[PDB]
């Protein structure tokens, strides 16, 4: 799974990580039906579908 | 003549009980580890030398944050009306900070942040020019 | 479902007590895991017993990681 | 549809605007400019004469304010306390700061879904009106809360 | 009438209110007043609340729940249960010469020094509260122990909950 | 020489006096200067007059004023109890004592400094007690209407105010208990300027 | 040998020694192990030393 | 007339024990960090201070990632100061990467020398308007 | 589940409460704190005037209290005696010890499942009350039992 | 059979015994339908289910 | 000493005797594995395991 966002992924780890000059974060990692991030000091969960 | 005992509360939960049973042992182990570490290594000084409090630092705060650092310290500086500077560079691995308290002032809050950062980063203050300087750990 | 929602309700203290990043080594490497036992005695058969005071074993060798784990991959 | 909620939980804009109207009717100052909301409360209706204490009935107003603040989604809250000039500057600043601490503590005890709360007291270091005949009865002495509605 | 914040630290004009609302008869008002202020009635009210009272010979003790009457991990005192404290003051009005001991007990988990500090804080808060309630300081002394003389097991959750406590002892002569 | 009672509205001045104990009864605004090393356990003055004494060293002393004198005393004293009913002013230098009980009725301006192991204070009205620089391990304060008390508690502080009673504490005690009935007030009133100030901890966050 | 301040007044201070030595110290006076006294503060329990160190309250 | 209890309060024995355990472990971790963390003396920190010169108070935006020699030469030219270096150029030159929008060349040079650290440092003379880049050995 | 008893046999909380209330009605001091339980009986129902002998009629009360005691589960039970000051210290100590020994022996003979039984008598060394007008009628003289509930 | 407890095991013996610093015992032993243990100086029988 | 892996077990069933006799009986039944000592002036009761093997 390849994911592009501007959040900060915490839960599942990853292998490939890169960031643009504008803080956009791109990751490549193993498939997982979920993610967990922190927004502004609040932990939130993201549901991944389509698997 | 009704007979009872003082503590009567709402019913508990067995899973919570088991969680507490684990947690008490974990906490005791951590306490013993901290004690032995303090014994083996004698501390020398304190960060308050490099982070001395001053006026207008007594405006109080209460936070609950368990995420990154940069925006948190930037908001703190903006509230304090202090010029923010960053030295070093943010590494690819993010530096995460978990903090939860109530009614702690700026000086001790910043000291706790610095201690929790430990080896990854450091904080310094300059009341002469109202400067908050955050320095990363440049190694390798 | 009941226990999961109860755990979710009682959230903050769980991470507060089970944080790992405070224990993670400087080099972004998870330190290994050790197992300790004391006062061990075994008998193989007649005329064959062995006694030891303490034993220490290494479970998982240390390795790198990108993010500290959490209670997520252990409780829910 | 039932799985993903349509709105943030506990959202009723009709109730929100109705309660804002009720507060302004009762005289609590409510104002909105852009994504930033401000609410001012005269100190006379809450505290006694130059005192760090509250009457019992003030808890009703406190509960109303907490219920309002429950609805919105926010990150940072700033509370400040202004007062008149009585004896000195330090005493007034201390009184304002203590009052701010008390109100902030009760708010945090209540279910304000915030991230950061700042408390400041300024005493009479910046007046709001040229009329200063009254003491704590004067409208200048008050408390103020500011925040930004973030997304 | 009355004020929830302990009526601003003044004696209650309660019997006169009761007889007035009764007349709104004298005999029934008086019997209502004696029924209300009877010592055994007060003890029954304390039993109704989460407070225990023990009498044995000439030394008497009172048992208070730390959690129910304190903010958690806070030397502050919850104001919700103020009727119990009012009853405490009214009952101790019956022993105007007894010396006072107050002591506090906590659980078995955490830093022992921290436990001692918390117990001292709770005991001093209670003693100062009574001093404000109107007894000269020379008649009282506070003490917060650690977890020495437990009345229940600490390895049991409910046992520890019963264990954490506040005790008040007083003699007669 | 063990006793001196002065009536006659005169001027008295003396220096380099030595004694074990003496008792003084001053009257009629006798302007009195004393510059000797003297011990004493009793002293009384009518009032409306000034009095200076340099050097006092006694195991005990008890004094209760009646009029409105203007007294100043230097030395080391182990005091027990003080009462005030007029418009008095008093000041000391050092006190190595453990138990003190102070009662104030009408007006007393008291400047005290030293070591106290246990202090009780009662203020009725128009009593301004500046016990700054007077560190006390155990402090109890009771203030009625129109009282001002500057206190220097150390470890354990208890304070009750009825209404329009101000108590400012210039030190953070390890245990604080403050109560207001109608319009009481208790304030830290500290400097905020020192580089080594300490903030609240678990056993201090008591809120007014 | 370490000293401490016990009671502080404008101009006059009360000094204790590690051995219990008492002292009624004025601004002008030589104090052993710390040199000469110059200035005292009532607001802050800090006394500068001619030798160059600082003496505070005991703990 | 209505002071409601805190909504998220540990009204259960298990909850209150859990919270107490959390306090204990937080305190223990704080002690651990306190003892283990090393500090540095502000009387001995090796960070070049602000040259406090008027021409160093300008504002600019700069993005760079590469060799430092030409960067500092350009900065000196912008400040109208003579610039020179001393030492032997390392085979692999020191590299930095600064991205910034609105601050002053004083802070720029400060961070430059901080990132340089051991390999090289910089010195500023305002009496004779010069900047020196000193290498290591 | 059917093999496992639903409860420890011969146990009924209602019966426990009823018998404890009846005992305190009779006038034997009973106190409960946590798992620690104490009971106390004046000597007037057991012995003659400073006598190490047991009245025959007292056996009914002995049986009742033993029946109540066996209801719970324990590890160790302590029995202590207190007496007035009559002749000496030695005489009082010996009398108290004999009384405690005899009552402990009879209790152990009865069907009580206590692993350990401790007995002692302090005579007139720790009075419970300053009122010492009566002799053996004094409430100060007594015999008491203490135990800790076993889970 | 592997048994984790904190009591003391009597009847069928065992081959491997271990104890933690906390005070928790673990035993590896032969299979059995019953066990005999000492609780507080009192004997006790434990029935094994699901052999 | 150190508690051996093999526990030390006893069987006690007596009636109304002194603590000293109880302790002496305990020591007798323990025998070679452990010993009991008393320090009365210090009010100390001590047991010692057997250093053997």
């Amino acid at each position: 799974m390849y994911v592009r966002t501007n959040l900060t992924i915490l839960s599942p780890g990853w292998l490939a990580s890169m960031t643009s000059a504008d803080g956009t974060h791109a990751y490549e990692m193993q498939k997982s039906p979920v993610l967990l991030v922190s927004w502004h000091g609040k932990v939130m969960q993201l549901k991944v579908e389509g698997l | 003549m009704k007979f009872k005992k003082p503590p009567i509360n709402n019913p508990s939960d067995d899973a919570t009980i088991k969680l507490a049973e684990a947690a008490v042992s974990v906490s005791d182990s951590m306490l013993e580890m901290a004690k032995v570490e303090k014994v083996i290594t004698p501390p020398s000084k304190d960060n308050t030398l490099t982070i001395p409090n001053a006026y207008n630092l007594q405006a109080r705060a209460s936070v609950d944050w368990s995420g990154p650092i940069e925006e948190l310290t930037a908001r703190i500086a903006k509230a304090a009306h202090f010029r923010f500077r960053v030295l070093g560079k943010s590494p690819s691995v993010p530096v995460l900070i978990s903090i939860s308290t109530k009614d702690e002032s700026l000086a001790e809050i910043l000291r706790d942040i610095d201690y929790q950062a430990g080896k990854k980063a450091s904080i310094h203050v300059y009341p002469n020019s109202q400067v908050v300087e955050l320095r990363y750990a440049k190694i390798y | 479902k009941i226990i999961d929602e109860q755990l979710n309700k009682q959230a903050r203290n769980l991470d507060a007590i089970y944080d790992f990043n405070s224990l993670v080594l400087e080099h972004n490497i998870l330190p290994p895991v050790l197992l300790e036992g004391r006062n061990t005695l075994n008998l193989a058969d007649a005329q064959s017993i062995r006694i030891s005071d303490r034993t220490y074993k290494v479970a998982k060798q240390a390795h790198f990681i990108t993010t500290p784990p959490t209670w997520r991959q252990y409780l829910w | 549809v039932p799985k993903l909620p349509c709105r943030v939980d506990g959202a009723c804009d009709a109730t929100i605007i109705k309660m804002m109207t009720d507060l302004n009717k009762k005289g609590i100052k409510v104002a909105s400019v852009g994504q930033n909301y401000l609410i001012s409360i005269p100190a006379s209706a809450l505290f006694a004469d130059q005192s760090p204490r509250l009457n019992w009935a003030s808890y009703s107003l406190l509960n109303e304010i907490a219920a309002f603040l429950k609805q919105f989604r926010k990150i940072a809250i700033t509370v400040t306390s202004y007062s008149s000039k009585y004896v000195s500057v330090k005493r007034e600043r201390a009184l304002t700061l203590a009052r701010s601490r008390v109100v902030s503590e009760y708010l945090w005890s209540q279910g304000v879904d915030s991230r950061i709360i700042f408390t400041q007291g300024l005493g009479s270091d910046k007046p709001i009106t040229s009329y200063t005949l009254g003491g704590d009865r004067s409208p200048n002495a008050r408390v103020e809360i500011t925040f930004r509605r973030a997304v | 009438c009355f004020h929830p914040p302990y009526n601003n630290f003044q004696p209650d004009r309660r019997a006169v209110k009761r007889v007035g609302v009764d007349t709104g008869g004298g005999t029934v008002g008086l019997v209502a007043s004696i029924y209300r202020d009877s010592k055994r009635k007060i003890i029954r009210d304390l039993q109704k609340q989460d407070i225990q009272y023990v009498e044995y010979g000439d030394t008497r003790t009172l048992i208070i729940p730390t959690d129910k009457y304190f903010m958690f991990s806070s030397p502050r005192l919850n104001e919700i249960c103020y009727p119990g404290l009012n009853n405490v003051i009214r009952l101790l009005n019956f022993y105007p010469q007894s010396t006072i001991y107050v002591a506090g007990f906590t659980d078995n988990v955490g830093s022992r020094s921290h436990k001692r500090k918390l117990s001292q804080a709770q005991a001093e808060t209670m003693m100062t509260f009574l001093w404000a309630n109107g007894i000269a300081a020379k008649r009282l002394k506070a003490e917060g122990y650690g977890d020495k003389n437990a009345i229940s097991d600490n390895a049991i959750i409910h046992g520890s909950a019963q264990n954490r406590r506040i005790e008040i002892q007083w003699f007669t002569s | 020489l063990n006793r001196f009672r002065y009536e006659g509205a005169g001027v008295v001045t003396g220096n380099n006096l030595r004694t074990s104990y003496l008792d003084l009864y001053l009257a009629n605004e006798g302007t009195t200067r004393l510059a000797g090393n003297i011990g004493l356990q009793k002293l009384e003055a009518v009032g409306n007059g000034v009095t200076q004494i340099n050097g006092v060293s006694s195991r005990n002393l008890q004094i209760v004023l009646k009029g409105d004198p203007k007294v100043l005393i230097s030395g080391f004293v182990n005091l027990r109890q003080l009462d005030m009913y007029g418009k008095g002013t008093l000041s000391l230098y050092w006190i190595k004592s453990d138990t003190l009980t102070i009662r104030a009725k009408k007006a007393a301006k008291i400047q005290l400094a030293g070591i106290v192991n246990r202090l009780d204070v009662e203020l009725w009205d128009f009593a301004q007690f500046k016990g700054k620089y007077l560190r006390a391990q155990r402090s109890f304060v009771k203030t009625h209407d129109k009282s001002v008390a500057e206190i220097s508690a150390v470890n354990h502080q208890s304070s009750l105010a009825t209404d329009a009673s101000d108590i400012y504490y210039y030190n953070l005690s390890k245990t604080r208990a403050d109560f207001m009935a109608f319009n009481g007030s208790v304030l830290d009133m500290r400097e905020w300027g020192q580089s080594d100030l300490k903030d609240f901890d678990r056993y201090n966050k008591q809120f007014p | 040998i370490i000293y401490y301040i016990q009671a502080v007044i404008p101009g006059r201070a009360w000094l204790i020694g590690s051995n219990g030595s008492t002292l009624t110290v004025r601004e002008g006076s030589k104090i052993p192990g710390y040199g000469m006294v110059k200035l005292i503060d009532s607001l802050q329990g800090r006394i500068l030393t001619s030798s160059g160190q600082v003496i505070k309250f005991s703990q």
